């Protein structure tokens, strides 16, 4: 789902298209490139980034979440001019909950004694999202 | 991501371009608004007071004053309702 | 055509005037910065077609009383 | 007698704004056209700018006939110019007259020759201080008898705006010199 | 875009002056009198505007100024036009300017 | 520097002019005529009446001349105002400076009033 | 199956369009009035965030009536009962 | 209205954040967000504290990515300097920015003066006149334990 699917969703969705209704007035397009995930972090008060480690979300009452960025690119085509490409970069678009022990966990590469020293069981299996700090699973 | 401007740029230009001109804008020529609606009624028998205020370089009040005079809004009109002429 | 509709004004605010009199086409037209050629007689072509309609009276001796309803 | 024995520095006054009604209406675009040093443009505003050199002193003449007049030292001054307006506005063929004269607002700089800190001042005379320095470097000081909305800066400067007679804004600087001393380097 | 502030230039005087006494013989008929110049101002603008190539700076004062509804006239004693030496005080120079 | 523009500007006037006056047509030479003629010339108080005791004040600055034919014909970009200095961002710039005439692009100055 | 990626893939197709009608209707409003729209601030960023996340925290599905009881709490009483709540299935029975 | 009420709950609860980061995130120009402010001030009959220097830290540096060291080495410089009156009458984001500067150049992780100005408020020619203000009483202003990967001596000049 993060690594084939958004950017399915995302790629395979019409640009948005938009003119002008109140000489040709300008008409504005936009189109949505690659999709870039983070680690699951954190924003405290005074707004600085922190990586947000399970135990601490389900300590917190957290969630589990991890920032979704997209490429957008706007086009300016006026009065048959040349246009103005201006792709604007990665661009916050939201934070999908991130599966604990999946590819894209703080948990994901490492070992026991790591696993350990961020106080988690090595032998927890991972496949529950903190939502609010409680476990969700998904059942099929 | 959302980065620090003094002032957005898209308010920047659109003050850069009210650097131009005036809403309140001025007027000397009361004779003048019969002679486009003469030849461009044909396109619309009642005009909207934003099709006149293009057309003319005036602001709304004032023509509304002089549209009070002139014509007659349509109240209930075919293709929409906006200000009618009288022929005279 | 329009300026014809801008000699009605013209005699709407004679009548503002109060000094209304039988008058002729001739010379509102010089008092309105206009000439007197065969635009003038295309224009009182437009301007009979008017008289066949005009609730601004505009009759053709003694004229131009328009109001319906006219005392003071 | 003084509150202070040095008494303060008596701030000098800068600029001053009189307003003043020309009797009636008059027009401006025929004044624009007669003008000699004077500039119009009813899209850059509403009336017909212009100067004379004598005080050096600009003002407006609005077409509603009250005018108003700014950039005069002394208050008489001020007065007399704003009449002295009044008088090209007659002279190119209006009927022009001087009635209701006043002065509005006038402003006064001053300087009390040393530097001062303002976060002291903020925090104690809160309630009627307020310095964002990220907005402007000053402190916008409100006091409530004397109607004057002082501006303190850092170098030791300290303008006076709002003022009604000039003995007015004169009370003000020695009201606030001893809260001004206090919080200084 | 043609522009009507060279009414009072030299050339376009020399021109009125010439077109006037011309027409007064019947040499042309009386109606392209004033056309001859409504057509003769955009084939002075497109010159001005885009054949010029150079400008130079100046320096004065001035007694009066004027901004009546579009022109800027300037009663400007300016001194001097110097890119190499106009010296030669320029008592009254009269700038006028339009949009 | 004045006829180095006359030189392709009357020219190119009278160019155009060709079927401006040709819309009549008489005869191009009785034309080109006045076409060279053109070169061949160029070649408070309750007592407040008195608003003018002696005056309040009087303009002392007369001159009511124009006395240099200078119409220094050019477009004006920006004029902006100091406090008493005036700045300028002038265009085409055509005048008759001391009675001589030169035209210019631009042009930018001070100027105290 | 649908076991976790194409269940919140549906989620996210309808958070995805629901973003982007809101950047038309955002950046409409400003270019009809002759402005610019700057990007940033049309995207409305509690758009995909929310939207997942009360979807698992609470269970339904957009039409939030059409499943109930997908998403339930962890059971920590054994690793027995975590490990087979990890495997669970679900007839539809509706 | 909006935008001045979050500058002003963001400035009471100990989490001030610049004029210039709201209007990051809204449709309004400083010059309004400034007004309104001071109008919603006057009107609730209320107030809010200064603006210090350590209240702008730990969201600059930690966006930049400097590690804690450099930030507590930010923090006191800022602060003796703004003891000390170097740094007369300027804003409390400038002189915030010019204590980054100066960790950050004089630390192993190191960061160039468009990228301080962009992430935090501040143009260029502010910082660095902030930095040629607290730059000669270099060693004074540091805090007592910090490791130099350029010593004191070679300060970048500018």
């Amino acid at each position: 789902f993060i690594q084939m699917s958004v950017q399915r969703i995302v790629e395979d969705a019409p640009p948005i298209d938009l003119q002008a209704e109140a000489e040709e007035p300008p008409r504005y397009l936009l189109k949505f490139e690659q999709i870039y995930l983070s680690k699951p972090t954190h924003w405290e008060r005074d707004g600085a980034p922190s990586p947000m480690m399970p135990n601490e979300a389900r300590l917190r009452n957290l969630t589990y979440s991890a920032p979704l960025y997209v490429d957008i690119t706007k086009t300016v085509i006026k009065e048959g001019e040349e246009q103005l490409q201006t792709q604007h970069q990665k661009t916050f678009i939201g934070k999908i909950p991130i599966m604990l022990r999946s590819t894209y966990c703080l948990l994901n590469g490492l070992t026991d004694r790591d696993l350990c020293e961020l106080n988690e069981c090595p032998l927890d299996p991972g496949g529950y999202f903190i939502i609010n700090g409680s476990e969700k699973v998904l059942i099929a | 991501t959302n980065y620090k401007p003094v002032a957005n740029h898209q308010y920047n230009i659109e003050y850069e371009r009210k650097k131009k001109e005036d809403g309140k804008r001025a007027r000397a020529d009361k004779q003048h608004v019969l002679d486009m609606l003469f030849s461009a009624f044909e396109k619309h028998q009642y005009y909207n007071l934003k099709d006149l205020v293009d057309i003319t370089k005036q602001p709304v009040v004032y023509l509304k004053e002089i549209l009070k005079e002139i014509g007659v809004q349509n109240v209930k009109g075919i293709h929409k309702n906006t200000w009618e002429l009288k022929p005279e | 055509f329009g300026v014809l509709a801008k000699i009605v004004n013209y005699m709407k605010t004679r009548h503002q005037r109060g000094d209304t009199h039988p008058l002729t086409l001739d010379e509102i037209l010089d008092e309105t910065q206009h000439l007197d050629i065969g635009l003038k007689q295309k224009q009182w072509l437009m301007t009979e077609a008017l008289v066949n309609n005009p609730k601004i009276e505009v009759i053709d001796g003694k004229y131009a009383f328009k109001p319906k309803y006219n005392v003071r | 007698t003084p509150a202070s024995e040095s008494s303060g520095i008596v701030p000098q006054l800068q600029n001053i704004v009189s307003t003043v009604n020309l009797g009636c209406k008059l027009d401006l675009k025929t004044i624009a056209l007669r003008a000699r040093n004077a500039e119009y443009n009813p899209k850059r505003f509403a009336a017909v700018i212009m100067r004379i050199r004598e005080p050096r002193t600009t003002a407006l003449i609005f077409s509603s006939g009250k005018m108003v007049c700014t950039g005069a030292k002394s208050e008489e001054q001020s007065r007399l110019a704003a009449r002295k307006y009044a008088r090209v506005v007659q002279k190119l063929g209006f009927p022009a007259k001087f009635l209701d004269f006043k002065i509005q607002n006038m402003v006064g700089s001053c300087d009390v020759k040393f530097p001062i800190r303002l976060e002291g001042l903020v925090l104690t005379h809160q309630q009627f201080s307020s310095y964002e320095p990220e907005l402007f470097p000053g402190l916008i000081y409100r006091m409530i008898k004397p109607r004057i909305v002082l501006l303190i800066f850092v170098s030791g400067k300290v303008v006076l705006t709002g003022a009604k007679v000039r003995a007015e804004i004169y009370e003000a600087f020695e009201n606030i010199y001893p809260i001004l001393k206090g919080f200084r380097k | 875009m043609a522009y009507q502030l060279y009414r009072n230039t030299t050339l376009g005087n020399s021109l009125q002056e010439s077109l006037d006494e011309l027409i007064q013989s019947q040499q042309i008929t009386p109606q392209l009198a004033l056309q001859v110049l409504l057509q003769f101002d955009k084939a002075i603008n497109a010159a001005l505007a885009q054949r010029v190539r150079n400008r130079v700076n100046f320096r004065g004062s001035l007694n009066t100024y004027r901004f009546c509804d579009n022109v800027w006239t300037f009663v400007l004693n300016d001194v001097e036009f110097r890119e190499v030496t106009e010296l030669i005080k320029v008592d009254k120079v009269k700038i006028v300017a339009c949009d | 520097t004045v006829p180095k523009l006359y030189r392709s500007v009357i020219e190119d006037v009278i160019n155009d002019v060709r079927d401006i006056f040709l819309d009549d047509g008489v005869d191009e030479q009785v034309l080109m005529e006045l076409k060279t003629l053109w070169e061949n010339k160029l070649m408070g108080q309750v007592e407040e009446e008195p608003l003018n005791s002696e005056d309040d004040v009087s303009d002392e600055e007369g001159q009511e001349l124009f006395d240099t034919e200078n119409v220094v014909v050019c477009q004006y970009d920006k004029i902006h105002r100091s406090k008493n200095k005036w700045k300028f961002h002038l265009k085409d710039g055509i005048m008759n400076l001391n009675g001589r005439d030169y035209i210019f692009s631009k042009a930018i100055g001070d100027a105290e009033w | 199956l649908d076991l976790a990626g194409p269940l919140l893939a549906f989620l996210f197709r309808g958070m995805f369009k629901n973003l982007l009608k809101e950047v038309r209707i955002y950046a409409q409003k400003f270019i009809d009035r002759g402005k610019d729209f700057n990007l940033e601030l049309a995207i409305k960023t509690r758009i995909i965030s929310d939207g997942l996340k009360y979807s698992l925290a609470t269970g339904n599905w957009g039409a939030h009536q059409a499943r109930a009881g997908v998403s339930q709490v962890l059971n920590r009483l054994t690793f027995a009962s975590t490990l087979s709540h990890l495997r669970r299935l679900n007839s539809p029975i509706g | 209205i909006a935008s001045a009420c979050l500058y002003i709950a963001c400035r009471q609860e100990g989490v001030p954040r610049t004029f210039k980061e709201i209007c990051a995130v809204s449709r309004i120009s400083k010059k309004e967000i400034g007004r309104c402010f001071k109008l919603i001030l006057k009107a609730l009959e209320t107030s809010v504290d200064l603006i210090t220097t350590g209240d702008f830290m730990s969201r600059f540096c930690s966006n930049l990515c400097l590690p804690k060291q450099v930030q507590m080495a930010a923090t006191h410089i800022a602060r003796k300097a703004v003891e000390l009156d170097l740094v007369p009458g300027r804003s409390p984001i400038s002189v915030a920015a010019a204590a980054i500067y100066m960790a950050s150049q004089a630390s192993a992780e190191k960061r160039t003066q468009k990228e301080i100005g962009d992430i935090a408020g501040v143009a260029d020619v502010t910082i660095r006149q902030s930095y040629r203000l607290i730059y000669p009483r270099a060693p004074d202003l540091f805090p007592t334990d910090f490791k130099f990967d350029t010593p004191v001596d070679k300060l970048p000049q500018l």
